[PDB]
């Protein structure tokens, strides 16, 4: 079954480095690459970075000041955001998602859309 | 475990021509705004390629073919069929064997003897309880034996999608053996919706220089193929072609990357361009240096 | 990057039906989306991965009566003979070069 359970929750000055994680187990992390979502209190929901399968990153999205980090750790069966620097707009949920483009997929590219999301963590930040 | 899985169709292969594709940065070292001449191993322009496509219609085929001096690669792709190459000289038997692959995350390369049947695959499982795939097969090989070499590293082929349309991702390859050093160049450019070698041109960049010294005359390229006429799937298309010692003439741009190449070798307009060191040239009679023969 | 001229607000009867829009930048006018519904106090739900020409791919749980349509440069997802469930918000995201883009979300008061 695929699920993707997190932790790594805290209460922290703008400024403060935390522990965040995405545990996930049932399907094969080899051939999924993972993306990140960051959903303000009461605003839309908007992605932050994320790592390919190879193990390519990207801190896009704008939003991110050259603050958030992304890895993985494949041996671990684990999916962890290097995170540090957490400041005041950064008090949100985290729902992290599963892409929908397995490495070893048919018919036309329409994924990387998101089939399945996290439970989500928040982590309250001021 | 392997099988006689051929099903091959023998029809005559579609030459096809590249336009202006083949050339790579000749050296390590960052230049710009000059017009360095070099002589190496490229693809002439306008030089027939074979346009490979095993699919569509139970089509399969993968012939042996000669790597000769070098052997450019291109796989337009559609589903990851292309994962990896089985160079080599006789691809069987007591002697070496190269075994360049893609994996899901890594590329590894492996110099040793492998015994080989006649139609290696990579063959992935996919099943319903548990939904796991994996790449836990292996029947390129029957199995390794008295191996000299392994390497684990970055992947070749790398994704570089997300977007979106018509562009398609065109994966080119040069390989080529000097020294005992199996060196591998490669660029991915989108194209939009082009079925031929699109019109432009492209800058190889450096991936590995491998210190392996094995003889590679017979390559091959290895394919992936599902589970489900038993271990048939995809959809694939690719074009080979050979490198031979010319000369070009790279002018370099203010970012320091390639523009255009100027071939010595195919055109009388071409032969007075490289033997004026020039990219324009006006009217008038230029006296030619001698490439147009080969002996 | 692409903006949503989804409405804050829309709403019609119970057991009628609607008709939710994803509006789209001229600059991306072939471009798919999909469609999530995050239910309120819960997690994201993804429906649909709308293809430009309206095709359908579907997630779990979600019946026949949620489909999408195409039209332009900009997309619909279609609910008909709506039930108490609705009242969610739903996001219509895309595609980029490693830039998802996501939307405002639409608040949906259906009112009953
Ligand atoms: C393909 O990639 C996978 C990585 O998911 C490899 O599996 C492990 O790879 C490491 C290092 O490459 C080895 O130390 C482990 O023993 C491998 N575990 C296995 C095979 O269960 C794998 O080696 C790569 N190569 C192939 C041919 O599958
Ligand atoms: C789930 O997948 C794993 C491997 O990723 C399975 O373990 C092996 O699966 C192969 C299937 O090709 C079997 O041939 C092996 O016998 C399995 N190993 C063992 C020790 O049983 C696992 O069986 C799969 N779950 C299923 C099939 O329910
Ligand atoms: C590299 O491989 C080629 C091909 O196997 C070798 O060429 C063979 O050399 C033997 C020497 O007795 C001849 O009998 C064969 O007829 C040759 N075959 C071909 C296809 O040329 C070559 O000698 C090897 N070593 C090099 C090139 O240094
Ligand atoms: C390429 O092959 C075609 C036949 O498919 C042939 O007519 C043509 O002459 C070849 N190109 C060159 C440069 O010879
Ligand atoms: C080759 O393999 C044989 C056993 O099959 C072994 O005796 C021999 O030492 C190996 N030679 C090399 C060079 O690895
Ligand atoms: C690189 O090329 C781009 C566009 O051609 C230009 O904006 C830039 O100044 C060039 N040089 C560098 C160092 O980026
Ligand atoms: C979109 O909604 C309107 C109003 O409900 C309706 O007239 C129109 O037919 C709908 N479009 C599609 C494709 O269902």
């Amino acid at each position: 079954e695929v699920q993707l359970v997190e932790s790594g929750g805290g209460l922290v000055q703008p400024g403060g480095s935390l522990r965040l994680a995405c545990v996930a187990s049932g399907f094969t992390f080899s051939i999924y690459e993972m993306n990140w979502v960051r959903q303000a209190p009461g605003k839309g929901l908007e992605w932050v970075s994320y790592i390919t399968t190879s193990g390519h990153a990207r801190y896009n999205a704008d939003s991110v000041k050259g603050r958030f980090t992304i890895s993985r750790d494949n041996s671990k069966n684990s999916f962890y955001l290097q995170m540090n620097s957490l400041r005041a707009e950064d008090t949100a949920i985290y729902y992290c998602a599963r892409p929908q483009y397995h490495y070893y997929d048919t018919s036309t590219y329409h994924s990387y859309g998101f089939d399945i999301w996290g439970q989500g963590t928040m982590v309250t930040v001021s | 475990q392997c099988v006689n899985l051929t099903t091959r169709t023998q029809l005559p292969p579609a030459y096809t021509n590249s336009f202006t594709r083949g050339v790579y940065y000749p050296d390590k070292v960052f230049r710009s705004s000059v017009l360095h001449s070099t002589q190496d191993l490229f693809l002439p322009f306008f030089s027939n390629v074979t346009w490979f496509h095993a699919i569509h219609v139970k089509r399969f085929d993968n012939p042996v073919l000669p790597f000769n001096d070098g052997v450019y690669f291109a796989s337009t792709e559609k589903s990851n069929i292309i994962r990896g190459w089985i160079f080599g000289t006789t691809l069987d038997s007591k002697t070496q064997s190269l075994l360049i692959v893609n994996n899901a995350t890594n590329v590894v390369i492996k110099v040793c003897e492998f015994q080989f049947c006649n139609d290696p695959f990579l063959g992935v499982y996919y099943h319903k309880n548990n939904k796991s795939w994996m790449e836990s097969e292996f029947r390129v090989y029957s199995s390794a034996n008295n191996c000299t070499f392994e390497y684990v590293s970055q992947p070749f082929l790398m994704d570089l999608e997300g977007k979106q349309g018509n562009f398609k991702n065109l994966r080119e390859f040069v390989f080529k053996n000097i020294d005992g050093y199996f060196k591998i160049y490669s660029k991915h450019t989108p194209i939009n919706l082009v079925r031929d070698l699109p019109q432009g041109f492209s800058a190889l960049e450096p991936l590995v220089d491998l210190p392996i010294g094995i003889n590679i005359t017979r390559f091959q390229t290895l394919l992936a193929l599902h589970r489900s006429s038993g271990w048939t799937a995809g959809a694939a298309a690719y074009y080979v072609g050979y490198l031979q010692p010319r000369t070009f003439l790279l002018k370099y741009n203010e970012n320091g990357t390639i523009t255009d190449a100027v071939d010595c070798a195919l055109d009388p307009l071409s032969e007075t361009k490289c033997t004026l060191k020039s990219f324009t040239v006006e009217k008038g009679i230029y006296q030619t240096s001698n490439f147009r023969v080969q002996p | 990057q692409l903006v949503l001229t989804q409405s804050p607000s829309a709403s019609a009867s119970l057991g009628a039906s609607v008709n939710l829009t994803c509006t789209l930048s001229s600059g991306h006018n072939s471009y798919a989306i999909a469609w999530h519904q995050q239910q309120p106090e819960k997690g994201p739900r993804y429906l649909m991965s709308l293809n430009s020409d309206g095709s359908h791919t579907k997630g779990d749980g979600i019946p026949d009566r949620f489909s999408g349509s195409s039209s332009g440069a900009e997309r619909f997802l279609t609910i008909s003979s709506l039930q108490s469930e609705d009242e969610a918000d739903y996001y219509c995201q895309t595609w980029d070069t490693g830039i998802r883009v996501f939307g405002g979300g639409t608040r949906l008061t259906v009112l009953g």
